[PDB]
RNA sequence: ACCCACUCGGCACCUUACGAGAAAUCAAAGUCUUUGGGUUCUGGGGGGAGUAUGGUCGCAAGGCUGAAACUUAAAGGAAUUGACGGAAGGGCACCACCAGGAGUGGAGCCUGCGGCUUAAUUUGACUCAACACGGGGAAACUCACCAGGUCCAGACACAAUAAGGAUUGACAGAUUGAGAGCUCUUUCUUGAUUUUGUGGGUGGUGGUGCAUGGCCGUUCUUAGUUGGUGGAGUGAUUUGUCUGCUUAAUUGCGAUAACGAACGAGACCUUAACCUACUAAAUAGUGGUGCUAGCAUUUGCUGGUUAUCCACUUCUUAGAGGGACUAUCGGUUUCAAGCCGAUGGAAGUUUGAGGCAAUAACAGGUCUGUGAUGCCCUUAGACGUUCUGGGCCGCACGCGCGCUACACUGACGGAGCCAGCGAGUCUAACCUUGGCCGAGAGGUCUUGGUAAUCUUGUGAAACUCCGUCGUGCUGGGGAUAGAGCAUUGUAAUUAUUGCUCUUCAACGAGGAAUUCCUAGUAAGCGCAAGUCAUCAGCUUGCGUUGAUUACGUCCCUGCCCUUUGUACACACC
């Protein structure tokens, strides 16, 4: 046939990362718990799941991307 | 066309470890005894056998 | 000298074979396991090798005598069947010729193959039997090629990671051809579905048709194949199965150690022909009747009217039958098979045309039709797959199937106006009548049709009629090219197709060559189907118009069949 080339650069894939994640949650001394982080008003994703911080930026994961709300 | 009437065709393509064979099988299938076709060859040309005549006699007749 | 009978002794030949042989054959090669008349000579698997050595003869060349080591399972004989032959003899055929037809070959373009060119220009196939073939008419797809971008759709087993998260997804931005979270920035989300590693699978239009199945082409426009009982041969084998004659045919007659049969050919089946006979039909038609139009009037003539009724089955359709068997007669011939002629006949060329088609052969083609397949390759920076764009069409040229022509048997313009095989729309956009708009292509509104019911009488084209043109590359010819309008499609640029105007080439009948063809055939001519969203200069069929010339031959070519040679049998590659 005549098999191989390439300019190198191949591609990787992806991580997920790792974190120990949920600590983002605060209870004050004896018990209190007080939420970081605002939930989602979309009926498919019932309060659980939270919005993401960046610029502008609050984001609903669950919902696989859906919605903008921005506060 | 007795070929349609008559003689069962199939081809079977055993499939063993070295390569494939093909099986062919024909049977044809007494005309005889064919039931809803014809019941013989195009070829069959029977003659029925005539009989021996025992002959003269002379005239006469026989009333009723 | 000659003739006839005889007899010795010669050179031979003939037929037989009691007999002999492994056979071919042999009056000796006979009188041999029923083995002995006398006598000479030579041989003991093949090769080494008539070699080396000695001896001896010779002027010489060489002669006579003449080993071994080693090597080796066959060399060899006669006959059989084949296969082959650049032998001989017979045949068969428009993919052979004869007599001709229409041409291809020359031209323009269409199209395939080569070649070159190319990022790639995917590939198979190369005499008949590769080259308008792979149903191959590729804009995406197809698609295999090239430039790049995703995805696993990596079964299952184990192991490893791991509920403190094994893994999954992504908004905007970056990025990208791209509104792919491909990747990255950020940081939510998912919850044991994956992931990683190994084994093991899996896909592939990757290889191999020289590993296979299946199919298919070719031999083959052919006529060959085999068994029973009998004849021959130790035998494999032969004879039957053949000089001749006849046929398209190993089709028959005949001759005959053969007789009588089977596969194959024929029969058979399908289609085109003929039925005033049979059963019928508002999805086929005819006559009469009304309702009715026109013209003529003296009754007439020419239409209208999916039912206003009566009847019929010639025409149409398709069930069942019939019909032809080369019949009658006559010529010819072994007076056999047949063949030829005339009349009759729907039909008398296997009635025309096809479908089927024995035994065998080929390293024919096809792994690129198959979720048919062996083995090899490859398998996540994939040869899996999908997405984007290009490519198969790229152009100094060689070749092949074609298309349109060079005109006056014509072009052009009116006008008459006639076929047949088809095909058509459900969970859908197929075939299209009719009315408008538009020069045209087309549009738009409706409409019948799942169809003998509607498109469709498919009003097809050649063709026939009256004109214009008048031999001028002309009003023949329409290549090449421009400008516009439209249809298909997500997409038309490298121009899918259609129309309008313009532009107006080559080609004045084609060198050597070479194809196809014998009657509703050739040729001319269009249509339908396949392909298909759009595209036929292709093919599969169809019907229309309708000839000239054979009705012979073996000259060329091709292939059979004998004879024959063979040291070939993996069979002349
Ligand atoms: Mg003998
Ligand atoms: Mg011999
Ligand atoms: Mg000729
Ligand atoms: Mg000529
Ligand atoms: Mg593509
Ligand atoms: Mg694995
Ligand atoms: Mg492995
Ligand atoms: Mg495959
Ligand atoms: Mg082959
Ligand atoms: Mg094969
Ligand atoms: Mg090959
Ligand atoms: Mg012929
Ligand atoms: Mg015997
Ligand atoms: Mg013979
Ligand atoms: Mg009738
Ligand atoms: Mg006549
Ligand atoms: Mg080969
Ligand atoms: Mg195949
Ligand atoms: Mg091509
Ligand atoms: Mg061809
Ligand atoms: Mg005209
Ligand atoms: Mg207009
Ligand atoms: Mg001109
Ligand atoms: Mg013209
Ligand atoms: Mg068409
Ligand atoms: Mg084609
Ligand atoms: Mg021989
Ligand atoms: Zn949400």
């Amino acid at each position: 046939k005549k098999v191989y080339t390439t300019p190198k650069k191949i591609k990787h894939k992806h991580k997920k990362v790792k974190l120990a994640v949920l600590s983002y949650y605060k209870v004050d001394a004896e018990g209190k718990v007080t939420k970081l982080r605002r939930e989602c008003s979309n009926p498919t994703c019932g309060a659980g799941v939270f919005l993401a911080n960046h610029k502008d930026r609050l984001y609903c994961g669950k919902c696989h991307s859906v919605y903008k709300v921005n506060a | 066309q007795p070929v349609n009437d008559f003689i069962d065709t199939a081809t079977r393509h055993v499939l063993m470890r070295q390569g494939v064979l093909g099986i062919k099988v024909k049977i044809m299938r007494d005309p005889a005894k064919s039931r809803t076709g014809p019941k013989a060859l195009p070829d069959a040309v029977t003659i029925i056998e005539p009989k021996e005549e025992e002959p003269i006699l002379a005239p006469s007749v026989k009333d009723y």
